[PDB]
């Protein structure tokens, strides 16, 4: 639950941007919170992570 | 040409490891927590020293 991509199409919202600097409610492919985004340069993710 | 073949089998079952993850992400190091006195005091600590 609450990750994946078996998503339930009823409750529906569009595509926003990544907004950083400013604290955000973020609902990311299933992951919710609250926090704070920084765009950064990473070079640790492969093709499965 | 003096060439040979090999398989190596051994059994799984569920246990708890210790994981080492270096700064790139890669999985270095590992500890088997119930099989010697010194990887008892390696998982509690939880440090590989
Ligand atoms: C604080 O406010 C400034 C200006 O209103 C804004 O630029 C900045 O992103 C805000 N920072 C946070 C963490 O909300
Ligand atoms: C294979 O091993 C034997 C061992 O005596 C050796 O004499 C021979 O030169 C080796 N041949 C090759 C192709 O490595």
């Amino acid at each position: 639950i609450n990750s994946g991509t078996t998503c339930s199409n009823d409750l529906l919202y569009s595509n926003t941007e990544v907004s950083t600097g400013v604290c955000v409610n973020y609902d990311l492919y299933g992951i919710t919170g609250q926090g704070i985004f920084k765009e950064v340069s990473a070079a640790y993710y492969n093709n499965w992570q | 040409d003096n060439e040979t073949l090999e398989y190596w089998v051994t059994p799984l079952s569920r246990r708890q490891y210790l994981l080492n993850f270096d700064e790139h992400g890669v999985i270095t190091n590992a500890v088997d927590c119930s099989s010697s006195f010194l990887s008892e005091i390696q998982c509690k600590t939880q440090s590989f020293a």
